[PDB]
């Protein structure tokens, strides 16, 4: 998940380094921080959204 | 719409006007996604043997185990069927109300 | 050898591995609700990623051998003397509530075991005292004087003296008229129908009042239990020099606050003592049968942590891999770095006069006139909690044989549950071969 | 990588799926002993 500002435009990610040996493609969608939870926790206090 | 800002009765709450509330859905979710910790590292589950002190569920934070559940049901069986059991009756707008 | 990671070249024997609580900070999307005791940190500290994009990857010992990590971990704590979690500022007390009287000449006494709960903080051996005294007070000024119980009849007193130095044998009696201001060990001091409860409680560790049978449940201190105890009145020295031999044991103070005498004709009070029927009960059937006298000890006794580290060690023998948060395979066991620091001066009870004139308020000398339920003494060897860094050495434990990048480290109390006090964590392992698994 | 996206007013997220190869191998040699190797690839993390 990679954080988009508001009202921002370009959008440039960087994997570091890595061995992409059997790489098998992409699949991307633009989504809200207001609708995706940060998972990997109990509770997210964060979240008011249902 | 109120026309006075006075609690008390008056003759200008005859003129107030009524609006229905929204309509407000609440239920769990298609296949019941949120009730169980999948991808959390720090509640992973557990299936290991009695004995044994090796969990085979290692569960990384990276993956999304809900929405490999979901593309797993489109292509293995018809999604527009309603199954009560598993909660499976898939998220569907209308298609004359998004796309007037 | 090999200690062999994904993305880099393949490592040898004795490498570290770094449990840090900074690097749960790191990634803070897992722990949203994790202290420094419980915590979900990471193990792999890449640069080329991020703080946390490398937590998913994980490092691989050989499964051909049988690995084994020697732990060090360092510890600290800023835990106060008196706090909730440690059980050090509750207590439970029966006091005298009600004091009305019946249809004909005939007063009832109502009691009830009242939860005396004192506020939180880092407080010193005299001023803990001085609020379990205000304790007292704060449920006789609530729910005591608002029914109509005396001054005089206030239950539970906290005291640090000796009420048999003046005493006479001969006589019976205290023999200066004034107890003396210096303080021995820190006893309790009851009425009939009154005692005290430190079951749930840890302030009897303050006190210096352990059970002498420690292993048995309940520990309560009633009026019957303290028998042999009795407080000696006071000489009327005001009248023993204006008739000089008359001799007077004293019944009321300057403002009429009557001692509580068991009858007009004797010497004893009503006032039972913690250290009078210690020292000069029975000791057969006594409370020195069952009580133990300690050093007051301000940490209010020094218990254990336990280290353990779930996603990395095997867990040790009798213990099931589980994952409750109270309830975790102890890897290494410790004592909590809280140390008792002696303290000593012999113009404790004169720092403490100063201390009244200094605070400007006598809401710890309430009763000024009353001898026994004064301020009690300061004693001379006081006792300095201090928190002091724990560098220890668990020696060697086994490991899992594949390490994931997020390790929870979870440091959990002698009651099994995780502490708040923990702020600096920090285990460090190094995976060296114990033996082969493959032959 | 380097998208380009319309603006919008409100903190938004990017979701991008690297597929990777998340293969789990399970053996269970004796009775009720379960042991899995996992394996995913290029973002490797496994017993593999």
């Amino acid at each position: 998940l990679y954080p988009i500002p508001a009202n921002a435009t370009n959008v440039p990610i960087s994997i570091p380094s890595r061995n992409w040996a059997a790489f098998r493609g992409w699949a991307f969608t633009r989504l809200k921080t207001k609708e995706t939870p940060s998972l990997g926790s109990g509770y997210d206090p964060y979240y008011t959204y249902s | 719409y109120m026309p006075t800002i006075k609690e008390g009765n008056s003759r200008e709450l005859m003129g107030q006007q009524s609006m229905p509330n929204r309509p407000n859905y609440i239920a769990f979710r298609d296949n019941f996604i949120g009730l169980m910790y999948y991808n959390s590292t720090g509640n992973m589950g557990v299936l290991a043997g009695q004995a044994s002190q090796l969990n085979a569920v290692v569960d990384l934070q990276d993956r999304n185990t809900e929405l490999s559940y979901q593309l797993l049901l489109d292509s293995i069986g018809d999604r527009t069927r309603y199954f009560s059991m598993w909660n499976q009756a898939v998220d569907s707008y209308d298609p004359d109300v998004r796309i007037i | 050898n090999s200690i062999r990671y994904s993305e880099l070249a393949p490592l040898f024997d004795t490498t570290r591995v770094y449990l840090v609580d900074n690097k749960s900070t790191d990634v803070a999307s897992l722990n949203y609700q994790n202290d420094h005791s419980n915590f979900l940190t990471t193990v792999i500290q890449n640069n080329d990623y991020s703080p946390g994009e490398a937590s998913t990857q994980t490092i691989n010992l050989d499964d051909r051998s049988h690995w084994g990590g020697d732990l060090k971990t360092i510890l600290h704590t800023n835990m106060p003397n008196v706090n909730e979690f440690m059980f050090t500022n509750k207590f439970k007390a029966r006091v005298m509530v009600s004091r009305l009287p019946t249809k004909d000449n005939q007063v009832e006494l109502k009691y009830e075991w009242v939860e005396f709960t004192l506020p939180e903080g880092n407080y010193s051996e005299t001023m803990t005292i001085d609020l379990m005294n205000n304790a007292i007070v704060e449920h006789y000024l609530k729910v005591g004087r608002q029914n109509g119980v005396l001054e005089s009849d206030i239950g539970v007193k906290f005291d640090t003296r000796n009420f048999r130095l003046g005493f006479d044998p001969v006589t019976g009696l205290v023999m200066p008229g004034v107890y003396t201001n210096e303080a021995f060990h820190p006893d309790i001091i009851l009425l009939p129908g009154c005692g005290v409860d430190f079951t749930h409680s840890r302030l009897s560790n303050l006190l210096g009042i352990r059970k002498r049978q420690p292993f048995q449940e309940g520990f309560r201190i009633t009026y019957d239990d303290l028998e042999g105890g009795n407080i000696p009145a006071l000489l009327d020295v005001d009248a023993y020099q204006a008739s000089l031999p008359v001799i007077k044991p004293l019944t009321e103070d300057s403002k009429k606050r009557s001692y509580n005498l068991i009858s007009n004709d004797s010497t004893f009070t009503q006032y039972r003592s913690w250290y009078l029927a210690y020292n000069y009960g029975d000791p057969q059937t006594g409370i020195r049968s069952w009580t133990l006298l300690c050093t007051p000890d301000v940490t209010c006794g020094s218990e254990q942590v336990y280290w353990s580290l779930p996603d990395m060690m095997q867990d040790p023998v009798t213990f099931r891999s589980t994952r409750q948060i109270s309830n975790f395979p102890v890897v290494g066991a410790e004592l909590l770095p809280v140390h008792s620091k002696s303290f000593y001066n012999d113009q404790a009870v004169y720092s403490q006069l100063i201390r009244q004139f200094t605070s400007l308020t006598h809401v710890f000398n309430r009763f000024p006139e009353n001898q026994i339920l004064a301020r009690p003494p300061a004693p001379t060897i006081t006792t300095v909690s201090e928190n002091v860094p724990a560098l220890t050495d668990h020696g060697t434990l086994p490991l899992r044989n594949s390490i994931g990048g997020v390790q929870r480290v979870t440091i959990t109390d002698a009651r099994r549950r995780t502490c708040p006090y923990v702020y600096k964590a920090l285990g460090i392992v190094s995976p060296r071969v114990l033996s082969s698994r493959t032959f | 990588m380097t998208f380009e996206v319309d603006p919008m007013d409100e903190p938004t997220l990017l979701y991008v799926l690297f597929e990777v190869f998340d293969v789990v191998r399970v053996h269970r040699p004796h009775r009720g002993v379960i042991e899995t190797v996992y394996l995913r690839t290029p973002f490797s993390a496994g017993n593999a």
